[PDB]
């Protein structure tokens, strides 16, 4: 699982892979890990699918009633607090890493990370899942804060592609959603149109020289790909 | 007869007489006024003392519920203290479960729902006080009144207590659009001093509180040397 959220000037972009895997078999290759909480607030879920689904459904139910009670919109901080409380009271029984990202008219675009421990950190960008470990040095080198909306979406897709190119537990479709003062816009790009994969990378085209032909010299001359040669 | 002994009984004309008796008890209490000045809310109450040996600040009727919200009590003071405790519980629930200050309208609705629940069961009696909720939340300055019947209404200016009609008439002379809290404090104090009868309540004090931009949107009492002498 690879999930991330990046804030730009207007709002936020949430990106995720689509792969639910039972260890080494792909149970689902078209999952949707970007779960709607309110109209402008979403969460990226990593870990136990049942636990994260139940947590998201409960938080969405709580937030929907709260809008009717107060008669106004909900800030991203409220949803972040709801997840933080619900994950902290159940931290020993659930396996969940949550990213709460959204737009509210008061604080603009917000991104919150709630790891397995149950804390809540407000960040410019957040990463999560097994494939997030591959992206940290990718963000330290290639990520510049202050990108435009389209630039942020493209960077998020490229980061997700780079993450699941190396992570066996991640892969499949790349799903992104943009949340800002305008209408939220989703996008799903397939693997065959992904911004990066090692199969299309020209520097991994040449195979490692492992199957030496039987030769009278120590000179390495490529792999043996024929019986005669 | 027996149609006015408990709140769980409607009268032949569709009335709850115990709630009306509680409202009558409110109407015999000391006068309070409040004004929403488009930049904050100012509340002023009169405290009648039955002893001249009371320490200053005794029997406070204005209490802070949150940083930006406060409640003035018109009526039975202990019932008002219970209502204030409930309002404080409601305000901290919002700050702990939803990580946001409670909106003035939301707090007023919670207070009204709490007060209404005591008018529907035979085992309880209605509160004998009216609650004036003054808030400066993200929904702007808000001034609400909660009736012992549990109905809440928002006001620009409001008066309660024994000398209610005359105080309301004095409040009708204000503009409430150009009115600011700095002059509203003096206006409310002057109205309370003028409307109060000096031959029946020998010991009287004026207690004024406000929450506007000048206090960093924090509900506090006035500086001592700001209200008029009389």
């Amino acid at each position: 699982t690879t999930i991330l959220a990046v804030s730009y000037n207007g709002g936020v972009v949430l990106a995720a892979d689509s792969r639910t895997s039972s260890g080494t078999y792909v149970v689902n290759r078209a999952s949707n890990k970007l779960t709607k909480l309110t109209k402008k607030i979403y969460c990226c879920r990593s870990g136990s699918a049942a636990d994260t689904q139940a947590l998201a459904e409960r938080v969405s139910n709580y937030l929907g009633s709260y809008q009717t009670d107060i008669g106004a919109g909900v800030n991203v901080a409220t949803a972040a607090n709801l997840f933080q409380k619900m994950c902290y009271m159940n931290r020993w029984n659930i396996s969940a890493g949550i990213i709460v990202a959204g737009y509210d008219p008061i604080n603009g675009g917000s991104v919150y990370s709630i790891p397995s421990g149950g804390s809540c950190v407000k960040l410019d960008y957040a990463l999560g899942g097994s494939g997030s470990i591959f992206l940290y040095s990718f963000f330290d080198a290639n990520y510049k804060p202050g990108m435009s909306k389209s630039e942020c979406v493209a960077f998020c897709q490229r980061a997700v592609a780079h993450a699941y190119s190396r992570d066996g537990s991640s892969g499949g479709l790349i799903r992104t959603i943009t949340l800002d003062a305008d209408e939220p816009e989703d996008q799903t790009i397939p693997w065959n149109r992904s911004p990066y994969c090692m199969e299309k990378d020209p520097k991994y085209v040449t195979q490692a020289t492992q199957n030496q032909p039987f030769s009278s010299s120590a000179k390495i001359t490529g792999n043996r790909m024929s019986s005669t040669g | 007869s027996g149609h006015d002994q408990s709140t769980d009984v409607f009268s032949a004309e569709g009335r709850v007489f115990q709630v009306e008796y509680a409202g009558k008890a409110v109407d015999n209490s000391s006068t309070a006024v409040a004004a929403c000045c488009k930049d904050g809310v100012v509340v002023a109450v009169e405290k009648v003392h039955t002893s001249r040996m009371l320490e200053k600040g005794s029997n406070n009727r204005i209490h802070a519920v949150d940083r930006q919200a406060g409640i003035c009590i018109c009526g039975l003071l202990p019932d008002g203290r219970a209502i204030v405790s409930r309002a404080r519980q409601e305000a901290e629930n919002s700050r702990d479960i939803f990580a946001t200050p409670i909106r003035g309208s939301v707090l007023a609705n919670r207070v009204g729902e709490f007060m209404h629940a005591y008018t529907t069961h035979f085992a309880y009696r209605p509160f004998g006080c009216s609650a004036i909720i003054a808030s400066y939340a993200d929904d702007g300055p808000q001034l609400f009144v909660s009736d012992p019947s549990g109905t809440v209404a928002g006001y620009y200016g409001v008066a309660l207590g024994k000398a209610k009609t005359v105080a309301k008439s004095e409040l009708e002379k204000l503009d409430f659009s150009s009115l600011t809290c700095d002059e509203a404090v003096g206006k409310l104090a002057s109205i309370l001093h003028e409307v109060h009868d000096k031959q029946k309540d020998k010991l009287y004090e004026v207690e004024v509180a406000w929450v506007c931009d000048k206090s960093d949107r924090k509900f506090v009492h006035v500086p001592a040397d700001m209200v008029p002498a009389e």
